C-alpha cells in the first residue's frame, strides 16, 4: 500500500 | 462411527449400520444403534464427529416428529430429506458446524416406492439406487455396479448386503463389530435380529 | 599405500610369483577328492613329525563354507583361513540376495576368483 | 480441501441464429469418488435457464434460493423474468456474500421474449458479469473448454448444427478432466420450443 | 543461499542498425539508503563489448575479475590476441551464462541480472541477458529490474522487430535510451540522476560516456496540485 | 517519507517532499503531504497515506464544528484531537504526524506525534524515513528566533540531504509559511536543491 | 492408477488400466503400465512414472546380467528382491513405487511378489496396487477361485480394472490384458473403456446406476 | 488491467484496456472497465472485478439519490469522499483501484483511489498491472496545455503500451471523454488492433457425429 | 529464500504423421506478466534427423537440449558414426532426466522424427524421465486448451458416423502434411486468444526422409 | 506390522504375531509370518517400519548363521539378544535409524532354560517371564500379571496366550487377522498350525 | 510428474 | 558502532566510539574499535566482536608474511585480503570494515566493505548503527585536503552527533593518526564532546 | 552476542  | 450402507430395492430400503463405538485404543462398545426413526416410515442412519451424530440425529427426529403431531400427516420422504439438508446447509457456514454425514431411508406411501438419499456433512443430496458414507464406498459400490439389479427382491437386496459385509471384513483396517440392519417398507420399519 | 607389482611377467612369459605360489603347494600335505555315484568324500594327509598334538583343538583340515559344501586345501595355512572366511561370507551373502544357498560351481568361481585378483593386484602376492 | 473443486462437474452455454444452447455433465463425487451420475447442473425459471458448477450443496442451495425469488418476481410483476434482469439478480445474490461466498460458476442462458435476442453471460463465485456473444464456460476443465470452444465456435449457426458443435466441446474437454463426465446432458432453446438430450460417452 | 547486500538498479539496451547501446546508473543502494554514487555497473571488455550488470555489488566485482583474468587467459600462448583469436561478446555470454548457471545449481547463485552487449567480428550485433537462474534470452532491446517495466516498452516504440534495426539510426537510438533513464528517474525510488552510457559500433568502435545526467524534467505542475482532493488552498 | 516543521520569529514553517512509494516504486511524484485542518493550523503526514489522509479529514471536520461553536482553536486542541485518534486507535494506524500552527497570542507552535499517538511540543520536529540522515545536520543548525529566509534556507538543506541518502524520498520541496500575515505556499525544484 | 495379478490354476492374470494424471489433469490415455522386463518376466507400474519405468527397466537389465552370469534364468524371487533391495537403499528420499513382480519358473511355479518403495516385500496370490485398488479388490475378492479357466479369469481380471476405472477419477483409459504361463507371458490385448464399457453393460447387464 | 486518466485544455479524458483474466487464462476478451457512477462523471477500474464494479454501482446510487436531494448536478469530490470513505472501512478487503474523472460546476477533475483508501490529485495518472508501461508513456509523451485530440491520441497510446507489453493487458481501447458545457462521450472500443485473424478451417460437424442416448421435449410454458 | 525454478512460459506441440512428424512451438519467452523476448525459438534440431523442445523452466530447457546434443555427437565418437534413432534417442533423454531426479530438470520434453520404418514417430516425457511413443502431444502453459482439441481432430476422439445411431466410430486415417500444419496453426491462435503466455510468433520444424524444413507464422503481440 | 507377544514357561518359550500386513485403507495380506529363525534354538519376532523389519530381521539372521558357519557352533540366547541390542543401539544415531521392535525367544542348551527377550528399536534390552511391543502390551501385561504362573507347561502358556488373543480381539480397534504362534524348546522351533 |  | 576514517592533506584519521552492546546492556563502555593491520595501515570494526577481531587477527598475519617476503604492503592489498575473507564468508559473517593507511607514494587512502563484501575507494567514509544520523552532517561539511586541526574537528563534531542520537554507541571518542610523522593516538572525554 |  502506498506509503509516505 | 464409520461404516453405514443403504440399498433401495423394488419394494423396500434396506440400512446396515455398523455397531462399533472406539474412542482411542479401546472399543469402548460394540451393540451401537447408529440410527433414528423419524416417522414411521422414514428412517435415517447417521456416522461422522463423536457427539454431533446423536445430537444432530435427535435434533432432526424432534422436528419431524413436532410436524407429525401438529399437521396429523406423515411428510413424504422426499420433504424430510430436503429439511435435514437445509438444516446441514446452514450448519456448514456456522461457528461450529455439524460434522455429520446422514442415509434417509423412506417407503413413500403415496407414490407406492421405496427411497433412499445420500447426504453429506455439507448440505450435499443425492437420491441413489445404493449408497454409503466413507471409506465404505470405496469397496461396496463397485461390488454394487456389479451384482445390483433394480427389480430385486428385500431377500436379495439382503444377500447382496451380506456380500458387502464380507469384503469390507476382509478388506477394511478396522474391526467394525458386524452390522445392524434395518428394512424400510409400505408396513414400516423392522430389525433383522440374525445378522 | 604399499602398490609394488610383485606378480609379473618374465621374458619366457612366465609369472614366477604364480608359479612359486605353486611349489608351496607342492609343499603342502597330501588332499584328495574323489565322487561316487550318490557321495563326494575328502581324504587329507597329516604328518606325523607332530606328535604330542591335541586334535580336538587344532584347525581341521577340512572346512565348511556352508551345510552342503565344504572346502579342504593343500599349501599354506595361514593363507587358506582368508579364502575359506571370504568363501563363508559370500555363502550367507549368496542366500540374502538370491534366497538361495550357492552352488558348488558358484562358490568355487568365487574362490577361484578371489585368488586371480592377488594375481594382478599391486602390493599382494 | 479446494471447495471448487472436491465435487467436480462443467457448465458451457453458446448462441446461434435466433437460439441459445446450454450443457452439462451429471458427475457428483467425492474427489477421486464417484458419487452420482444423475447430478444435473441446470436449471430453469421460466424460461431463463442458469447452469451452475462448484460446490454441490451451494449448487443445491442456489437453485433453491433463485426459484423462490424468481416466483415472488412473478407473483409481484405479473410476468416472467427475462435474462438480463436475471443475471443482475444473480449478480447481486452473490455480491451479498462478499466476505463468505457460494463456491460455485454461475451460467445464465435464454431468449429475451420480448426483443428475440440470444442472451448467455457468466460469473464468478462472487458475482462478476461476464456478457460474451459467442460462449461462456465454467467448472473444473475450464481450460478445457476454453480450448474446444475457441476452435469450434463460429457465428449464427442453426439450432441442429450448433447441438453438434456445443455437444462435441463438451465431450472432448469432459474427457481429459478426472472430475468431469459421466453422462452429459444438453439444452437447445428457441424461441418457443427447448429440446434436452442426453449424450452418449465415456463412462470413466 | 543468499541475499543481496549492496544492490545497482535497471540496466537497459538495445540494438541500432550498426551496434548496439546499453546504459546503467551509478548507484550503489543499501537497502533504503542511497549509499555510494560513485559505482561504475558497465564493465568494458576489449573494443567489442560491454558487459552491464544489476543486483548485487559484492558479486559484480568478482564478475569483474573474472572477465578481467579471461582477458589474461586468452592472450597467452594466443599471437592473434589482438586480431583473428580476440574475445567475442558471444564467448563473454556464453562463460557467464555457464557460470550462473552453475552457480545456480549449487544453491549459491550470483545474484545479477547480466546484459551483455556488443558487436562480432563479422559486423552482427549481440545483445544477450542472463541472470541468477542462469535464464537466457535476446530480443531487440533488453532491460533489467525496472526497467523491464518501464524502459522495454519505450525501447520497443522504436524498434518493435527485427526489421525495425536496419531503420534506427545512433542518433535515435541513443535519444530513446537516454529519455528511458529519465522516465527510470522519475519513477525507481533506487535510481539516481547520474550515469553511464556506452555504444558499441562496428565502424566507430567502442565509445563510453561518464558522468551523465537526467536533464530537461518536467516539475513545474507540481505547484498546482494542492491537497489530495477537496483541498482548495 | 521527508517531513518536518520549523518555528521561527514571525510563526512557523511546515516542509515536506513529494514522494509516494508503491514498494520501489514512486506511486505519486508529485504528493501533497502539507493538508490544512483549520486557516492556520496545518500538520506534516507520514507513513499509510490511506491512514494519514483519514486521521486529517477526522481532525478538520472536528476543528470546523468546533469553531461553529466556540471559535478558533488552538495549535494544542488540534495536536490533542490528532493524538486522541492516532493513540486509541494506534493498533490499526500507520501514521507520523507533525502538527504546526500559529496563534497571536501563542505565535509558532510544533506538536509531533509518532506512531505511539504520544505528543510532545518542540521548537523543531523532523519525522519520516529520511529524517533519520538529517538528525546530525538539524540539531547542529538550528537556532531559535530565525528569520523567515533563514528557516526556509534551513529546512531546503534539512530536506535536501534526506531525500539525497534516502530512496523513499524524493521529488520537489513543498513548504508551506504561517504568520500573522497569512498562510504562503513555497516550492523547489530538483535543479535548485540538488546542487547545494 | 488401477493394476492387479492373481495366480491361479493357469497361471497368473495381470490387468492394469493406462491412465496418467498431473493433479487434475489427463496426462495421458494410453500409458503402458506393465513393464515387460523380459519375455518371461512382468512388472506392473503405479506411484511414479519414471521412477516404475527408470528402475523397472533397469532391473530387466540386472536379470539378464544374471543369466549371462549364471547361464540360468532368474528366479521371480530374486528378481523381486535386487528391486526391493534398491529402493530400500532410497528409502527416504521420496521414490514412489507400487509394483507387482510376476513370473513363472519350474523351481518356483507361478509367483507374483509386491514391492513397494517403503521396501516391502510380499509373496501372495492376489494384490491389487494404485489410487482405484478397493473398487478392483471388491470385484475380485467376490468372484475369485483357484480353478477359474484361462478364459474366465482373463474377463475377471478385465472386469475389475474397469470397475475401478469407472469409479476412481484417476484410474481409466484402457485395459492391458497379460496371461503368464511356464512358457512365458502372452499379450490378451488393448481394451479401451469408452467401448468396453457399454459392451459390458449390455452383454452383463450390470452398470444399473449409469444412464444407460 | 491497465486504464489512464488525462487532464486537457476544457476537460478529462479516461481510457481502458479491455481484457480480464482469471490466473493465466483470458476470460473475457471485450470486457468494459469504463463505469458510469453520474452521466458526466465516469470510472476505470482495476482489481478485483466484482469489488470494482460493486463499489462503483453503490456510490453511482447513492450520487443519484443526493442529486435528488440537494437538486444540483454531482460533484467529483462527492463520489472521491463516498467511495475512499467506503473502501478505508474495509481496510483493503474490497479490493477496487480506481480512475475518478468528470466534470461539475467546480469544472473537471481527476483522481485515483487505492484499495485501502487513500486518494490521489494529477493530470496524468495510471493504474493496474499495465499502469508501468502507460506511466512510462504519459512521463515521455505528457505536457500543459494539451487539446482534446492530443490528450486522447496520449491516453489511447498508454493503454497500447499495456495491451502490447503487459500480459494481464490486451484486445480493445476503450474512450471516455468528458468535456466542461458537452455531454460525456463512451467511445466503447475506440480501438480494436486486435482482431483474430481468419481461421484455416471450419470445424462445422456432419449431422449425427455426436451419439444421443435419449430426447424429450421441454416444458418452459405454465 | 532463494527459489532455483521459473516459469518462462510458452507452449509446444508434436503431430506424427505416416511418413513425416512435426515439432511447434511459440517464440515468446516469458516471467511473471512481463515478456523477455517475441522472438527466442525453444525447438531444435539436434542432428539425425532428430527434433527436441524442453518446455518450461527455459534454463533447464536450454541444458538439456544442450546435453543431448553433445549426447548424439559422442554416440557417433563412439559408435562408428551411426544413426541414433528415435528410440534410442528417446531412452537416452530418460536417463538424462532421471540422472536429476532428486534435483529435476523442470520441463516438460517432447521430440520429434521417424523411426527406423521410416514411419513418424513423437515421444513425450515428464520432468523426471518417464516416457511414451505418441501420435500427438501438447505440453507447456496451453497444453489443457489444446491437447483436448487433438484428441477430436486427430485421433477423431467422440466422432460418430452420422445415422450409424453412435454405433460405428469415425475411421482413424493417418493425416498429411497440409491437414497437420492446418491444425497446429489453429491450436496456436486458439491458444494465444485465451493464454496470456502464449503469442508473439509459431515455429514449426517438419522432418521427412528429406531432413529438417522450418516454417513461420506471426501471432497475436498481446 | 503391529501386534507381537512373547511368552516364557517352564521349559518353552512361546512367540505370537500377527498376520494381518495393511497399507492405507486396504488389508494386502493375512498370512504374514512375521519371524525369523536365527539359529536351530533362536527365534526372533518383529514389528515397526515398513521394509525396515525385514530388512533388520534378515541382516541379523545372515550375521547369526555366519557365525554357526564359522565356529561350527550356536551362539547363546543372551549373547544373540546382545548382538542385536548392539546393532539396534548403533542404529538409533545413525542418519536413518531402524525403527524395528522385536523380541527374541530361544532355549539355551548349555543351561537347559527357556529364555525371552525384549528390545526396542532405541537399543533397549530386558529379560522377561512375557513380552510384548506397541500397543498390545496395554491389554496383555495386566492379564498375564494376573494368570501367569512361572511351572507352567507349554499348553498351560499356549491357553494363556489364546486368552491374550480373545482379549485383543474384543478391545483393539484394528482387525490383525489372528496370530501365528511358534513354540521354542529344547528339541527346536516348530509352528502351530490350528489357533 | 504425472501419477499412475 | 559509530565508526569513520578521513582523509586529509598529510594522510588519514581513523575515529570511534568505545561503546560494546550486548542488548541494551554495555558489555565494555570503553572498547578499543581502532585496530592495527600493519604500522601505518589501521582498520575501524563494527558488526559482531568475534566476527571483526578474528578477521583482523588474520588480515594482520597475511600482512605480516607479506611484508616477510615482499616488504610493505599497499593500503589498496590491505583491503583486498579483508575483502576477500569477508566476500567468501558473507553468509556467517556481520562485519562492517573501514580500512585506512598511509603510503609515502599513494599519501592517505581510505577503503569501506560493508556487509556484502564489496569494495569502496573513498576520500572519506562513515559506518556503524550510528553513522545513519551523520550523513547530512558529514556531507555538508567535508572538505577535501583539510589540515590536521579541522580534520580532528571534523570526526569528533560528526562522532559526537552519532553518539548523541544512537543508543549503541557511546563512551569516549578514540581516533588514530596516520602519517608521514608517525602514529599518534588520540581521545576525548564526554565532558569535552557532549557540549559541543 | 557483542555488538559494536
Ligand atoms: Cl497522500
Ligand atoms: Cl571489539
Ligand atoms: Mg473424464
Ligand atoms: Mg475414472
Ligand atoms: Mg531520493
Ligand atoms: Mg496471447
Amino acid at each position: 500500500a502506498p506509503l509516505x | 462411527m464409520d461404516i453405514i450402507l443403504g440399498i433401495r430395492v423394488q419394494d423396500s430400503v434396506i440400512l446396515a449400520s455398523s455397531k462399533a463405538v472406539t474412542r482411542g485404543i479401546s472399543v469402548l462398545k460394540d451393540s451401537d444403534d447408529k440410527t433414528r426413526q423419524l416417522s414411521p416410515h422414514t428412517l435415517m442412519s447417521f456416522a461422522g464427529e463423536a457427539g454431533d451424530t446423536v445430537q444432530f440425529a435427535e435434533y432432526i427426529q424432534a422436528n419431524i416428529q413436532l410436524y407429525s403431531i401438529r399437521e396429523d400427516y406423515e411428510l413424504s420422504p422426499q420433504a424430510v430429506s430436503s429439511f435435514v439438508r437445509q438444516e446441514l446447509a446452514k450448519s456448514i457456514r456456522s461457528r461450529r458446524p455439524y460434522q455429520v454425514n446422514v442415509l434417509i431411508g423412506g417407503y413413500d406411501k403415496k407414490k407406492n416406492k421405496p427411497e433412499l438419499y445420500q447426504i453429506d456433512y455439507l448440505g450435499t443430496k443425492v437420491e441413489l439406487p445404493y449408497g454409503a458414507h466413507g471409506y465404505s464406498g470405496f469397496y461396496t459400490f463397485s461390488l454394487l455396479d456389479h451384482h445390483y439389479r433394480p427389480d430385486m427382491t428385500t431377500e436379495e437386496g439382503l444377500d447382496l448386503l451380506k456380500l458387502c459385509v464380507q469384503e469390507l471384513e476382509k478388506r477394511m483396517p478396522m474391526d467394525f463389530k458386524g452390522v445392524i440392519v434395518k428394512i424400510v417398507d409400505k408396513d414400516g420399519i423392522r430389525q433383522v435380529d440374525d445378522f | 599405500g604399499y602398490d609394488r607389482a610383485l606378480s609379473i611377467f618374465s621374458p619366457d612369459g612366465h609369472i614366477f610369483q604364480v608359479e612359486y605360489a605353486l611349489e608351496a603347494v607342492k609343499r603342502g600335505t597330501c588332499a584328495v577328492g574323489v565322487k561316487g555315484k550318490n557321495c563326494v568324500v575328502l581324504g587329507c594327509e597329516r604328518r606325523s613329525t607332530l606328535k604330542l598334538q591335541d586334535t580336538r583343538i587344532t584347525p581341521s583340515k577340512v572346512s565348511k563354507i556352508d551345510s552342503h559344501v565344504v572346502l579342504s586345501f593343500s599349501g599354506l595355512n595361514a593363507d587358506s583361513r582368508i579364502l575359506i572366511e571370504k568363501a563363508r561370507v559370500e555363502a550367507q551373502s549368496h542366500r540374502l540376495t538370491l534366497e538361495d544357498p550357492v552352488t558348488v560351481e558358484y562358490l568355487t568361481r568365487y574362490v577361484a576368483g578371489v585368488q586371480q585378483r592377488y594375481t594382478q593386484s599391486g602390493g599382494v602376492r | 480441501s479446494d471447495p471448487s473443486s472436491i465435487n467436480g462437474g462443467i457448465v458451457v452455454a453458446m448462441t446461434g441464429k435466433d437460439c441459445v444452447a446450454i450443457a452439462c455433465d451429471l458427475r457428483l463425487g467425492s474427489q477421486s469418488l464417484g458419487v452420482s451420475n444423475k447430478f444435473e447442473k441446470i436449471f430453469h425459471y421460466g424460461h431463463v435457464f442458469l447452469g451452475i458448477t462448484g460446490l454441490a450443496t451451494d449448487v443445491t442451495t442456489l437453485n433453491e434460493m433463485f426459484r423462490y425469488k424468481t416466483n415472488l418476481y412473478k407473483l409481484k410483476e405479473e410476468r416472467a423474468i427475462e435474462p438480463e434482469t436475471f443475471t443482475q439478480l444473480v449478480s447481486s445474490s452473490l455480491y451479498e456474500r462478499r466476505f463468505g461466498p457460494y463456491f460455485v460458476g454461475p451460467v445464465v442462458a435464454g431468449i429475451n421474449s420480448k426483443s428475440g435476442k440470444p442472451f448467455i453471460a457468466g460469473f464468478d463465485l462472487i458475482g462478476c458479469i461476464d456478457e460474451a456473444k459467442d460462449f461462456i464456460v465454467s467448472g473444473t476443465a475450464s481450460d478445457q473448454l476454453f480450448g474446444m470452444c475457441e476452435s469450434l465456435y463460429e457465428p449464427n449457426l442453426e439450432p441442429e448444427d450448433l447441438f453438434e458443435t456445443i455437444s462435441q466441446a463438451l465431450l472432448n474437454a469432459a474427457d481429459r478432466d478426472a472430475l468431469s463426465g459421466w453422462g452429459a446432458v444438453v439444452y437447445i432453446i428457441k424461441k418457443d420450443e427447448v429440446v434436452k438430450r442426453y449424450l452418449k460417452m465415456r463412462q470413466d | 543461499t543468499q541475499q543481496p547486500i549492496v544492490t545497482g538498479t535497471s540496466v537497459i539496451s538495445m540494438k541500432y542498425d550498426n551496434g548496439v547501446i546499453i546504459a546503467a546508473d551509478n548507484l550503489g543502494s543499501y537497502g533504503s539508503l542511497l549509499r555510494f554514487n560513485g559505482v561504475e555497473r558497465l564493465i568494458p571488455v576489449g573494443d567489442n563489448t560491454v558487459v552491464g550488470i544489476s543486483g548485487d555489488i559484492s558479486d559484480m566485482q568478482h564478475i569483474e575479475r573474472l572477465l578481467k583474468d579471461l582477458v589474461t587467459e586468452n592472450a597467452y600462448d594466443n599471437p592473434l590476441a589482438d586480431a583473428e583469436e580476440a574475445l567475442e561478446p558471444s564467448y563473454i555470454f556464453e562463460y557467464l551464462a555457464t557460470v550462473m548457471y552453475q552457480r545456480r545449481s549449487k544453491m549459491n547463485p550470483l545474484w545479477n541480472a547480466i546484459i551483455v552487449a556488443g558487436v562480432q567480428s563479422n559486423g552482427d550485433q549481440f545483445l544477450r541477458y542472463v541472470n541468477l537462474l542462469g535464464v537466457t534470452y535476446s530480443s531487440p532491446t533488453l532491460a533489467t529490474g525496472f526497467g523491464a517495466h518501464m524502459a522495454n516498452p519505450l525501447l520497443r516504440k522504436v524498434v518493435d522487430r527485427e526489421s525495425d534495426i536496419p531503420k534506427t539510426t545512433v542518433q535515435v537510438a541513443e535519444e530513446a535510451i537516454v529519455n528511458a533513464m529519465r522516465v527510470l528517474y522519475y519513477r525507481d525510488a533506487r535510481s539516481s540522476r547520474n550515469f553511464s552510457l556506452a555504444i558499441i559500433d562496428k565502424n566507430t568502435g567502442l565509445t563510453f560516456k561518464k558522468n551523465l545526467q537526467v536533464e530537461n524534467m518536467k516539475w513545474d505542475f507540481a505547484k498546482d496540485i494542492k491537497g489530495y482532493g477537496t483541498q482548495k488552498i | 517519507t521527508s517531513i518536518m516543521a520549523v518555528t521561527f520569529k514571525d510563526g512557523v514553517i511546515l516542509g515536506a517532499d513529494s514522494r509516494t512509494t508503491t514498494g520501489a516504486y514512486i506511486a505519486n511524484r508529485v504528493t501533497d503531504k502539507l493538508t490544512r485542518v483549520h486557516d492556520k493550523i496545518w500538520c506534516c503526514r507520514s507513513g499509510s497515506a490511506a491512514d494519514t489522509q483519514a486521521i486529517a479529514d477526522i481532525v478538520q471536520y472536528h476543528l470546523e464544528l468546533y469553531t461553529s461553536q466556540y471559535g478558533t482553536p488552538s495549535t494544542e486542541t488540534a495536536a490533542s484531537v490528532f493524538k486522541e485518534l492516532c493513540y486509541e486507535n494506534k493498533d490499526n494506524l500507520t501514521a507520523g504526524i507533525i502538527v504546526a500552527g500559529y496563534d497571536d497570542k501563542n505565535k509558532g507552535e510544533v506538536y509531533t506525534i509518532p506512531l505511539g499517538g504520544s505528543v510532545h511540543k518542540l521548537p523543531y520536529a523532523i519525522a519520516g524515513s529520511g529524517s533519520t540522515f538529517i538528525y546530525g545536520y538539524c540539531d547542529k543548525n538550528f537556532r531559535e528566533n530565525m528569520s523567515k529566509e533563514e528557516t526556509v534556507d534551513f529546512i531546503k538543506h534539512s530536506l535536501s540531504q534526506a531525500i539525497k541518502w534516502d530512496g523513499s524520498s524524493g521529488g520537489v520541496i513543498r513548504m508551506v509559511v504561517l504568520t500573522a500575515a497569512g498562510v504562503e505556499r513555497l516550492i523547489f525544484y530538483p535543479d535548485e536543491y540538488e546542487q547545494l | 492408477t488401477t493394476t492387479l495379478a492373481f495366480r491361479f490354476q493357469g497361471g497368473i492374470i495381470v490387468a492394469v488400466d493406462s491412465r496418467a494424471t498431473a493433479g487434475n489433469w489427463v496426462a495421458s490415455q494410453t500409458v503402458k503400465k506393465v513393464i515387460e522386463i523380459n519375455p518371461f518376466l512382468l512388472g506392473t507400474m503405479a506411484g511414479g512414472a519414471a521412477d516404475c519405468q527408470f528402475w523397472e527397466t533397469w532391473l530387466g537389465s540386472q536379470c539378464r546380467l544374471h543369466e549371462l552370469r549364471e547361464k540360468e534364468r532368474i528366479s521371480v524371487a530374486a528378481a523381486s528382491k535386487i528391486l526391493s533391495n534398491l529402493v530400500y537403499q532410497y528409502k527416504g528420499a521420496g521414490l514412489s513405487m507400487g509394483t507387482m513382480i510376476c513370473g513363472y519358473t519350474r523351481k518356483e511355479g507361478p509367483t507374483i511378489y509386491y514391492v513397494d518403495s517403503d521396501g516391502t516385500r510380499l509373496k501372495g496370490d492376489i494384490f491389487c496396487v494404485g489410487s482405484g485398488q478397493t473398487f478392483a479388490y471388491g470385484v475380485l475378492d467376490s468372484n475369485y477361485k483357484w480353478d477359474l479357466s484361462v478364459e474366465d479369469a482373463l474377463y475377471l481380471g478385465k472386469r475389475s480394472i474397469l470397475a475401478a476405472a469407472h469409479r476412481d477419477a484417476y484410474s481409466g483409459g484402457s485395459v492391458n490384458l497379460y496371461h503368464v504361463t511356464e512358457d512365458g507371458w502372452i499379450y490378451h490385448g488393448n481394451h479401451d473403456v469408452g467401448e468396453l464399457f457399454w459392451k459390458v453393460k449390455e452383454e452383463e447387464g450390470s452398470f444399473n446406476n449409469v444412464i444407460g | 488491467t491497465t486504464i489512464v486518466g488525462v487532464k486537457f485544455n476544457n476537460g478529462v479524458v479516461i481510457a481502458a484496456d479491455t481484457r480480464s483474466t482469471q490466473g493465466p487464462i483470458v476470460a473475457d476478451k471485450n470486457c468494459a472497465k469504463l463505469h458510469r457512477i453520474s452521466p458526466k462523471i465516469w470510472c476505470a477500474g482495476a482489481g478485483t472485478a466484482a469489488d470494482t464494479e460493486a463499489v462503483t454501482q453503490l456510490i453511482g446510487s447513492n450520487i443519484e439519490l443526493h442529486s435528488l436531494y440537494t437538486s444540483r448536478e454531482p460533484r467529483v469530490v462527492s463520489a472521491l469522499q463516498m467511495l475512499k470513505q467506503h473502501l478505508f472501512k474495509y481496510q483493503g478487503h474490497i479490493g477496487a483501484y480506481l480512475i475518478v474523472a468528470g466534470v461539475d460546476p467546480t469544472g473537471s477533475h481527476l483522481f485515483s483511489i487505492h484499495a485501502h483508501g487513500s486518494t490521489d490529485v494529477g493530470y496524468y495518472l495510471s493504474l493496474g498491472s499495465g499502469s508501468l508501461a502507460a506511466m512510462a508513456v504519459l512521463e515521455s509523451h505528457w505536457k500543459q496545455d494539451l487539446t482534446k485530440e492530443e490528450a486522447i491520441k496520449l491516453a489511447s497510446d498508454a493503454i497500447q503500451a499495456g495491451i502490447w507489453n503487459d500480459l494481464g493487458s490486451g484486445s480493445n481501447v476503450d474512450v471516455c471523454v468528458m468535456e466542461i458545457g458537452k455531454d460525456a462521450e463512451y467511445l466503447r472500443n475506440y480501438l480494436t488492433p486486435n482482431v483474430r485473424e481468419e481461421k484455416q478451417k471450419s470445424y462445422k460437424f456432419p449431422r449425427g457425429t455426436t451419439a444421443v442416448l435419449k430426447e424429450s421435449i421441454v416444458n418452459i410454458c405454465d | 529464500q532463494f527459489n532455483p525454478y521459473g516459469d518462462n512460459g510458452g507452449t509446444i506441440l508434436g503431430i506424427a504423421g505416416e511418413d513425416f512428424a512435426v515439432l511447434a512451438g511459440d517464440t515468446r519467452n516469458i516471467t511473471d506478466y512481463s515478456i523477455n523476448s517475441r522472438y527466442e525459438p525453444k525447438v531444435f534440431d539436434c542432428g539425425d534427423n532428430i527434433v527436441m523442445s524442453a518446455n518450461g523452466f527455459a534454463a533447464d530447457g536450454d541444458a538439456l537440449v544442450k546435453r543431448f546434443k553433445n549426447s548424439v555427437k559422442w554416440y557417433h565418437f563412439d559408435h562408428n558414426d551411426k544413426k541414433l534413432s528415435i528410440n534410442s534417442a528417446a531412452r537416452n533423454i530418460q536417463h538424462l532426466l532421471y540422472g536429476k531426479r532428486f534435483f529435476p530438470y523442470y520441463v516438460h520434453t517432447i521430440i520429434a522424427g521417424l523411426d527406423e520404418d521410416g514411419k513418424g514417430a513423437v515421444y513425450s516425457f515428464d520432468p523426471v524421465g518417464s516416457y511414451e511413443r505418441e501420435q500427438c502431444r501438447a505440453g507447456g502453459a496451453a497444453a489443457s486448451l489444446i491437447m483436448p482439441f487433438l484428441d477430436n481432430q486427430v485421433n477423431f476422439k467422440n466422432q460418430y458416423e452420422p445415422g450409424t445411431n453412435g454405433k460405428v466410430k469415425k475411421p482413424l486415417k493417418y493425416l498429411s502434411v497440409e491437414e497437420v500444419i492446418k491444425l497446429v496453426r489453429d491450436s496456436f491462435t486458439s491458444a494465444t486468444e485465451r493464454h496470456i503466455q502464449v503469442g508473439d510468433g509459431l515455429e514449426i520444424l517438419i522432418v521427412t526422409k528429406d531432413g529438417v524444413r522450418k516454417e513461420f507464422y506471426e501471432l497475436k503481440r498481446d
